[PDB]
């Protein structure tokens, strides 16, 4: 047995690492969390610090409110009975207003009002969390790639819960909050739109989702295969190509006849991933607004 | 024909079969015994597909489809025009995939790198094999395998899924999907993180891995680190495929009813089965 | 219709994206060369992108890519055939010459630096206050090669300060000098460290470092290249 670098053989620790300062407001950083030897077999042992700040508090409070608004409704559906709450956990569902209320905020609490309140809290939680991915990169002088990528996930989310419902003319089109109910919603959305398999944007989205697993399997495996030459030090291999980066490239050139660079693989990566939700959100946004039935549309090739 | 740094690595050695017989390249492509095997298996397979197209009577890539033997054939041979071509194309495909992996191993040995890549690829081959070989055999017929056609393979996914109701309820499928989604999330984040460090704000110096750890700790209170993230993406994506093969190998064999009903075991637990209220009483 | 327009637009966007991505991935190693080092006639259908410049921290300069490519070192190999596409045989000892799986790149002969400007990699003894935190401690263990002979003993671990991980084992040889062995190329066991890549007689030949408490990018490449190279070139003396 050769050692494969999936798990570390020896962990080492030194003073808690408090991180780079740059332009970060240091008053807003926690202290370090505990150290997890368990985590440390696979990644870093250190927990924290984390950055708080006002936006952070807002986003966290708001996200909790979303979670608790759904949970209170669940307890209510359970008739306050702990045992029924656990028994039926995956079956509960906070549902959006009925079609008859359109886009208005006039539905009663028990029939959509609560869904809107949960949704409101989710909206501010996600957007202020997006603000945070931008601002944490900014304070460190880093590029904005994370916020740009998050925006692509946010796009599908916004389409499903907000943009598409507004374009369709009612909140009843949005997704319910519930484990099983969200899956039923998903199945039903496809059935009602003549089978998503005929939506070319759904197919593209799959190509990318599979493509992400292909790519991360390739990349992850490559870096590990060249970790015996310092491969995972990607930033310094970018600045000063080593034999790691060359053996990596050549593996692929010899196998399939082209290859990446140490920087460029990460560009293939970011785009393979964000295109899942970019094509995805388009496919959904067009569904029912422009195209009622993908099978039908496909028969006219468009 | 060579990358600027390439010549020093093109030495003899590393082959698994044939000594120096096939130890050479064609343009950028390494050959080896398994390069020859891949070409042979792939070439045959493609020729048989084109033959299958002629017997189906079309050349449209959106229409060409090669269907497995119908269920009545069980696990035996079929006339070529009625499933036999599928059977042979499948042997060809398997030979090509395995050959491709073994050729990857040869490249690894020449380059003095770890075998992680062909190892990961073997998971994909194992998923393919689950659908065309293992599942059909356990279920007693080739006909349960998917057909080779762009749109017809999708018909198969749909019909196979709806056979069990909403396939969403397969719990192994749920784990699989989670790994897929988590993998794409991690890929977006790895790519963005490295790029944000290598391409900082205008006029600033390249950030370091320290900044990468710092960014993630600031953001969520943890950073897995640069070795960790490549371990992670490898784990997430291989686990997705592992659970994918799991979720199908158990469908039509150990479980074959509507997957939604599987979940009743939890609801019917004695301590709470009969308490009224909620959704299920 | 609007969906038709969107899908057609998307394919055009995606063609442009692949174009962008492929050319971004040609910032190193291009233009292509013949086996003798001269520009190949066929460069393919993608042209080199406009150069970009990375500003390196700590006054280390910049990197501009694409730029003039050269190996900056002698390559002890020779053709084995009269046409393109065949292997190139080592002219000497491939381990000592640093070719094939023993290759190294002419990286900067300076240490990698952390975000503070300190040496990224330090022997643990000089790293305050780093210690083994889990797993078997290799320090003190005899070191065995693929010939099943003892080649020396572990006298320290070289650790990555900012990332808190083990990077090399420092191994002392019969003559009292040390060598670095990459962490990924050793097997820590209860009574030994085992090194499959190298027979015991090849340890003396590991590239030495010039300062005993730091290691340069160039030195790392030569050490890692040399140890990996043993998989192929120590094969006659192995044995497991
Ligand atoms: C994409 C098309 C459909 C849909 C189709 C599917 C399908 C199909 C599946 C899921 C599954 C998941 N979906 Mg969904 N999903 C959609 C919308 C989303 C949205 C959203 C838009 O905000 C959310 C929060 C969820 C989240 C959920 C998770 C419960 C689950 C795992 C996701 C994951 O690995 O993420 C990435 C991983 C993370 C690091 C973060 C996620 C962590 C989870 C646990 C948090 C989600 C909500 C949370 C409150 C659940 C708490 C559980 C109990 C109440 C204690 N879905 C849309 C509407 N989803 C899978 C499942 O197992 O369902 C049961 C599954 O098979
Ligand atoms: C994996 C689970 C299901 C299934 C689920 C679905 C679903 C659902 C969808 C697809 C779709 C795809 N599937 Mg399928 N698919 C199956 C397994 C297969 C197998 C196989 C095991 O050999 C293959 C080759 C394909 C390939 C195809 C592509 C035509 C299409 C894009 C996939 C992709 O980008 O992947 C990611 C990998 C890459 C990005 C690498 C690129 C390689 C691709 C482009 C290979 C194309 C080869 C194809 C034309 C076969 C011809 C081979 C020649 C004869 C040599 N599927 C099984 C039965 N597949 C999507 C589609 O739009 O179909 C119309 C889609 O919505
Ligand atoms: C029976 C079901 C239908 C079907 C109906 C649907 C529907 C409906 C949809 C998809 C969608 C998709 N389907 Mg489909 N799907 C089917 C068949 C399949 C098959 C297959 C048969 O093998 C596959 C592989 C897929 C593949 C997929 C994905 C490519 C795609 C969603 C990607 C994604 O990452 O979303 C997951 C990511 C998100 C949901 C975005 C997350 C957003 C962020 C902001 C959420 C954060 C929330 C946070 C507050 C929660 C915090 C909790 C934590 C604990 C912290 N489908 C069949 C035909 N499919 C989606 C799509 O885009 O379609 C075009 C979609 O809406
Ligand atoms: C209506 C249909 C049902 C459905 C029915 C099924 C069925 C049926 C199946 C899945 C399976 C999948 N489903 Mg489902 N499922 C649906 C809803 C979804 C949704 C969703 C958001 O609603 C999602 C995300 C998913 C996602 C999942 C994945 C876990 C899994 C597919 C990936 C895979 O197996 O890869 C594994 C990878 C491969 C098989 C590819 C291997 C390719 C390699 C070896 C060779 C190819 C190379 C060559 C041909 C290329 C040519 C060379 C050129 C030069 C390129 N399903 C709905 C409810 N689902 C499938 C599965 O798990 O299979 C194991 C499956 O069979
Ligand atoms: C490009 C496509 C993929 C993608 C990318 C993506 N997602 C993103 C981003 C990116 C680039 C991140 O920047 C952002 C992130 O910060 O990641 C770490 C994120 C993110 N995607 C997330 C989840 C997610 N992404 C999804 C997937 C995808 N995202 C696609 C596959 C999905 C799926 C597949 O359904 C999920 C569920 C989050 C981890 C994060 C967004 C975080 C967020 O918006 O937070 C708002 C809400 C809160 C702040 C708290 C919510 C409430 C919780 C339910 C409470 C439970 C825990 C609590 C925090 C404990 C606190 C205790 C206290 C009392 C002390
Ligand atoms: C296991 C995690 C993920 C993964 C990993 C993975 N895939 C891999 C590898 C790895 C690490 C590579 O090393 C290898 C590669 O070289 O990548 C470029 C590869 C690879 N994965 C590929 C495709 C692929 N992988 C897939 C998925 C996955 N691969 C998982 C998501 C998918 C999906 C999701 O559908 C596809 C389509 C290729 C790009 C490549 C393998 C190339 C190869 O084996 O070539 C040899 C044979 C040929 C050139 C073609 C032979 C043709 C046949 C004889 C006839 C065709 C028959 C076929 C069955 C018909 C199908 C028709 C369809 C309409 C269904
Ligand atoms: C940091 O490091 C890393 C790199 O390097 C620096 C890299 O390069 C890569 C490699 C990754 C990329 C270049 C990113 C782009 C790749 C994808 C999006 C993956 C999908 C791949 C394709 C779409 C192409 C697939 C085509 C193939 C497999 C080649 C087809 C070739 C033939 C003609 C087949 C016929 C038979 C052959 C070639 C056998 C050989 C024998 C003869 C020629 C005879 C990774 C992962 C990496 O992490
Ligand atoms: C133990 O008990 C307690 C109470 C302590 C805790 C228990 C809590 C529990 C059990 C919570 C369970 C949560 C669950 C199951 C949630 C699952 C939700 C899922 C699966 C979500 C999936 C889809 C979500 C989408 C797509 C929603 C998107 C929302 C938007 C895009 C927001 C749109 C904004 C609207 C409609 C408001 C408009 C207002 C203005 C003016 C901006
Ligand atoms: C080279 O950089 C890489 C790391 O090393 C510094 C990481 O740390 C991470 C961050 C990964 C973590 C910890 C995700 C866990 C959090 C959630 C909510 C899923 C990424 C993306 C990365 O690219
Ligand atoms: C997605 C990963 C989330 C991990 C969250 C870990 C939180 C660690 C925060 C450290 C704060 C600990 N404490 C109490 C010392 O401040
Ligand atoms: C995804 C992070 C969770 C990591 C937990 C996994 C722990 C595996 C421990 C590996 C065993 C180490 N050992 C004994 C071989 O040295
Ligand atoms: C980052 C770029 C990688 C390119 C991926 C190529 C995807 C081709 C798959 C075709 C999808 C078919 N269709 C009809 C649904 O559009
Ligand atoms: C979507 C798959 C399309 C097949 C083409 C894949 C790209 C392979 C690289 C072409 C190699 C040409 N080369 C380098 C020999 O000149
Ligand atoms: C969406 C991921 C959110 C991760 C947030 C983790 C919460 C940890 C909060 C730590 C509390 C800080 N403090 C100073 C009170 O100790
Ligand atoms: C979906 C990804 C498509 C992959 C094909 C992109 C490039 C293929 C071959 C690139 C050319 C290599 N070359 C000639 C520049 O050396
Ligand atoms: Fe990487």
């Amino acid at each position: 047995a050769e050692y494969q670098n999936i798990f570390s053989q020896v962990q080492v620790r030194g003073p808690a690492d408090l991180g780079m300062t740059e332009d970060v407001n240091l008053a807003n950083r926690s202290g370090v969390g505990p150290f997890s030897t368990l985590l440390g077999w696979f990644g870093n042992a250190q927990l924290g610090p984390i950055y708080l700040g006002s936006l952070g508090v807002l986003s966290l409070f708001s996200g909790l409110m979303w979670f608790f608004t759904i949970g209170i409704w669940f307890w209510y559906q359970a008739g306050w009975n702990p045992a029924v709450f656990l028994r039926d956990l995956f079956f509960f569902s906070l549902e959006p207003p009925a079609p008859e209320y359109g886009l208005s905020f006039a539905a009663p609490l028990k029939e959509g009002g609560l869904w809107l309140i949960a949704s409101f809290f989710m909206f501010v939680a996600v957007w202020s969390w997006w603000g945070r991915t931008y601002l944490r990169a900014q304070a460190l002088g880093m590029g904005k790639h994370t916020a740009w990528a998050f925006l692509s996930a946010i796009w599908l989310w916004m389409v499903l819960g907000f943009i598409r419902p507004i374009l369709m003319g009612s909140w009843s089109e949005a997704v319910p909050y519930g484990i099983f109910s969200h899956l039923d919603w998903t199945n039903n959305f496809s059935l009602v739109h003549g089978n998503l398999f005929y939506n070319p944007f759904h197919g593209l989205s799959i190509a990318f989702l599979y493509g992400s697993a292909l790519l991360f399997a390739m990349h992850g495996a490559t870096i590990l295969a060249v970790s015996r030459f310092g491969g995972e030090r990607e930033l310094e291999q970018i600045a000063d190509r080593g034999t790691a980066a060359e053996r990596a490239a050549l593996f692929w050139r010899w196998t399939m006849g082209f290859n990446a660079t140490m920087e460029g693989i990460h560009r293939w990566a970011i785009w393979m991933a964000v295109l899942v939700t970019l094509t995805g959100g388009i496919g959904i946004l067009l569904s029912g607004t422009v195209v009622d039935n993908w099978y039908v549309w496909g028969q006219n090739h468009g | 024909a060579l990358l600027s740094f390439e010549r020093k690595y093109r030495v003899p050695g590393g082959t698994l079969v044939g000594g120096n017989l096939f130890d050479f390249w064609v343009g950028p492509f390494y050959v080896g015994f398994f390069g020859v095997a891949t070409f042979f298996f792939a070439a045959l397979g493609i020729i048989l597909i084109a033959w299958s197209a002629v017997l189906q009577g079309t050349w449209n890539p959106q229409l060409i489809s090669v269907y497995p033997p119908a269920l009545e054939y069980g696990l035996g041979g079929a006339p070529l025009a009625k499933g036999g071509l599928w059977q042979i194309i499948t042997i060809c495909a398997t030979g090509a995939f395995v050959s491709w992996a073994l050729r990857e191993v040869e490249i690894c040995r020449k380059l003095g790198i770890g075998y992680h890549i062909p190892f990961a690829f073997a998971f994909a081959i194992l998923a393919y094999l689950t659908l065309v070989l293992f599942r059909p055999v356990m279920m007693g017929a080739w006909g349960y395998a998917f057909p080779y056609g762009i749109w017809t393979h999708l018909d198969w996914v749909s019909n196979t899924g709806y056979t069990y109701g909403n396939f969403h309820y397969n719990p192994a499928h749920m784990i699989a999907i989670s790994f897929f989604f988590t993998n794409a999330l991690a890929l977006a984040l790895h790519g963005a993180l490295v790029l944000s460090a290598a391409n900082p704000e205008k006029g600033k110096e390249m950030r370091t891995p320290d900044h990468e750890d710092t960014f993630f700790r600031d953001l969520v209170g943890y950073s897995i680190g640069t070795l960790g993230i490549h371990r992670l993406g490898l784990l997430l994506s291989l686990s997705a495929v592992f659970f994918s093969a799991l979720c199908m190998i158990i469908t039509g064999t150990i479980w074959f009813d509507q997957w939604v009903d599987w979940w009743q075991w939890w609801v019917k637990l004695p301590w709470w089965a009969n308490i009224p209220g909620g959704i299920n009483g | 219709d609007l969906a038709s327009l969107a899908i057609y637009s998307f394919w055009i966007f995606l063609a442009g994206l692949i174009y962008y991505l492929q050319t971004e991935n040609m910032r190193e190693g291009y233009p292509l060369e013949n086996e003798d080092g001269t520009p190949a006639a066929n460069q393919g259908p993608f042209p080199l992108p406009k150069p970009k410049t990375f500003i390196l921290p700590h006054g280390r300069g910049t990197l501009t890519v694409p730029g003039p490519e050269s190996e900056d070192r002698p390559i002890a190999l020779a053709r084995t055939a009269v046409s393109e596409g065949f292997p190139h045989a080592p002219t000497g000892d491939p381990m000592k010459d640093g070719v094939g799986p023993a290759s190294w790149v002419a990286r900067r002969d300076l240490p990698e630096l952390d975000g503070h400007g300190h040496n990224k990699i330090k022997p643990m003894k000089a790293a305050a206050g780093f210690h083994v935190s889990a797993g078997k401690n290799p320090i003190g263990l005899p070191v065995r090669g693929c010939d099943l002979e003892i080649a020396g003993k572990v006298v320290d671990i070289w650790v990555d300060i900012p990332e808190q991980m083990a990077r090399f084992l420092e191994v002392e040889l019969k003559d009292g000098s040390t060598r670095l062995l990459p962490m990924q190329m050793v097997k820590v066991q209860s009574n030994r460290v085992h090194v499959n890549a190298l027979s015991s007689d090849l340890f003396a030949g590991i590239p030495t470092i010039k300062s005993p408490t730091e290691v340069t990018l160039l030195e790392e490449d030569k050490i890692c290249g040399y140890v990996a190279g043993g998989l192929m070139y120590a094969a006659p003396k192995r044995k497991s």
